[PDB]
């Protein structure tokens, strides 16, 4: 019994998506179906009912840019978005609804993202210090996300903290990765911090003293 | 419409205790659309709760709602580990709606921070920006505040901050204030200090740097 | 100025297909646009309206089995038909509605056929004669259309006639192909219908004598 | 709802002369969304006049709409090849709906039919199936009526019929009539008789084989 959800992805602000989600388990065109959002760092926000009998409801937030169908042999349900926002950047979950039963099956879902934004480069700037010391690396203007910060290529890990990224008003992502050391240690051992950014074909190795 | 106003915003508790969570509708609602959900950090959420009182099947004894009208309580009695997580409840009227969600928290020591502040790397003052870094390692409870000062003037709307989830070592938190100018404002003032507030300093705590200062 | 659908093949009864209009000319976002088809030999039948703001209407054959939607940011009508049965067999058109200024802009349209049948190939049969002399082809029982029926590979044309193809009582297919020649030709020449079909790699030749 | 009715059904005139193609609707309607479509063979339809008397462009002066309430008129004042066509009128409250549509062919003279029957092949009759078909070649009016005598019996219920499209070099049609029978069916009887019957010919014409009869 699962629900898998694909269609996910990057659009710009204007633009429209149409987002996929495969059953088995469950025949969708005889449950009542939910599309229920969550932007980052956010909660649960329904977005669009349909009845086993066809009738359909929106929540005023996507009523008029989102459209929501299904497909009986293929067992699929969908949700179209067209002239899509910044706000509506959020994880896109199907689910069965019982009603009173609640929601009893729920998928992992697919990631959608919104944004004039482009790709550029995640700049690493090393955060140098000068009982117990810190250092780190601030990865800075990025996007979209995400990216994967290491350290001594994964020697290190033991005090290590891995920020979750800020979007600044430039629309790029930024954050931090630290670890706290020995004070000792300073002169002996070497730090280098690797930074690896899948979707700007860019890793860094940039060494902090 | 029906809104659900979940109740505290944050519960902070060890393992073993009773948590009491607390969902508020605006009018009178029914008692048969009320689930309660729960949900691990990149994870769906998995229904507890259905109607008002009822397991779904698989969950476990230790999972209990109750109320009606428009106070509904979902109780846990003996806690355990798997049990932290966020909670939502839901009610359903021509079409349904959530609540904002309540946190589990690992009540801990209160700790003090560990103060670290940075100036910009070299090579950013190329690039034309500055960003002043301050860290605060490892403290609890979560709840801190930090204040930039700029030679003896308070800074406010030109930083942002950031905290790593409940550390699953020594239950702890970890937090990242950036404070972000542009180089020709960096190279105008002299002192930049980080003046912490937390619950484990019996007074709060500033480091600094002064600019161009090995 | 285009309207160009897509989507169209074969479907068994019960199950489902979505048909595609890729737009240029007009934007769809921005027009009445709708759904026509027409079964074979007979008349226009209107089947999906749908608002420039969103609000839809169906015609009551199709009421609860389809959904219409588009897609803004690729210019794109849609048409989703569910639980499709055999009368839906036919070929359906996207176009835009002025309502007070008519439909002024077609597309040629996509070819859809439901039935529980297979794809089988044609047996072909002679017709044979005993002052002009009568003789044909009989391309029988085969799914789906179309055959390709010619004569002597090409060179007899004058006086050629291929027939509409009948849907039998069997779901199957069959047409007849006939010449007429002058009497006493027949003991001089050879005379041999070209008989393919695609769908089933199926090519026959065949002696009428 | 609205439910339109064109009359005729199948309009016949030659080169020339005008055409007077009617549409009923079925209540009191406004002269505002009435629109004429045109479709030949293979091909979408092409508006030609919209509202109730206005030509869309490219469409020419030959063409001319009129009517109010509820009857309407569409007239081509002088005919040319390419006006031979299927012509569909609208008509739109919530939601359009169309008429069952009139074809335009050509009026020729009245040529009669030349019919010719064919047996089932030996190779059919190893299938297990009986295929007899009768042949009507090049005939105008498209108007006749094919008989099937088996054993001087009128069969009902088990032949097919269908009609090419008026020849472009002679304006005549064709048709083929097909008696489906079983094998044991077939071998119950002799005579297969095809009786035509036409405008064309004075008094009806059958052709007919013996079964088993080189």
């Amino acid at each position: 019994v699962q629900l898998v959800e694909s269609g996910g992805g990057l659009v710009q602000p204007g633009g429209s998506l149409r987002l996929s989600c495969a059953a088995s388990g469950i025949t969708v065109s005889s449950n009542y179906m939910n599309w229920v959002r969550q932007a980052p760092g956010k909660g649960l926000e329904w977005v669009s009912l349909i009845y086993s009998g066809g009738s359909t409801y929106y929540a005023d937030s996507v009523k008029g840019r989102f459209t929501i169908s299904r497909d009986n042999s293929k067992n699929t349900l969908y949700l179209q978005m067209n002239s899509l926002r910044a706000e509506d950047t959020a994880v896109y979950h199907c689910a069965r609804d019982l009603v009173v039963y609640g929601m009893d099956v729920w998928g992992q879902g697919t990631t959608v993202t919104v944004s004039s934004a482009s790709t550029k480069g995640p700049s690493v700037f090393p955060l140098a210090p000068s009982g117990t010391a810190a250092l780190g690396c601030l990865v800075k203007d990025y996007f979209p996300e995400p990216v994967t910060v290491s350290w001594n290529s994964g020697a290190l890990t033991s005090g290590v903290h891995t920020f979750p990224a800020v979007l600044q008003s430039s629309g790029l992502y930024s954050l931090s990765s630290v670890v706290t050391v020995p004070s000792s240690s300073l002169g002996t051992q070497t730090y280098i911090c690797n930074v690896n950014h899948k979707p700007s074909n860019t890793k860094v190795d940039k060494k902090v003293e | 419409e029906i809104v659900l106003t979940q109740s505290p915003g944050t519960l902070s508790l060890s393992p073993g205790e009773r948590a009491t969570l607390s969902c508020r509708a605006s009018q009178s609602v029914s008692s048969s659309y009320l689930a309660w959900y729960q949900q691990k950090p990149g994870q769906a959420p998995r229904l507890l709760i259905y109607g008002a009182s009822s397991r779904a099947t698989g969950i476990p004894d230790r999972f209990s709602g109750s109320g009606s009208g428009t106070d509904f309580t979902l109780t846990i009695s003996r806690l355990e580990p798997e049990d932290f997580a966020v909670y939502y409840c839901q009610q359903y009227g021509s079409s349904p709606t959530f609540g904002q969600g309540t946190k589990l928290e690992i009540k801990r020591t209160v700790a003090a921070p560990s103060v670290f502040i940075f100036p910009p790397s070299d090579e950013q003052l190329k690039s034309g920006t500055a960003s002043v870094v301050c860290l605060l390692n490892n403290f609890y409870p979560r709840e801190a505040k930090v204040q930039w000062k700029v030679d003896n003037a308070l800074q406010s709307g030109n930083s942002q901050e950031s905290v790593t989830e409940q550390d699953s070592k020594d239950s702890t938190y970890s937090l990242s204030s950036t404070l972000t100018l542009s180089k020709a404002d960096y190279e105008k003032h002299k002192v930049y200090a980080c003046e912490v507030t937390h619950q484990g300093l019996s007074s709060p705590v500033t480091k600094s740097f002064n600019r161009g200062e090995c």
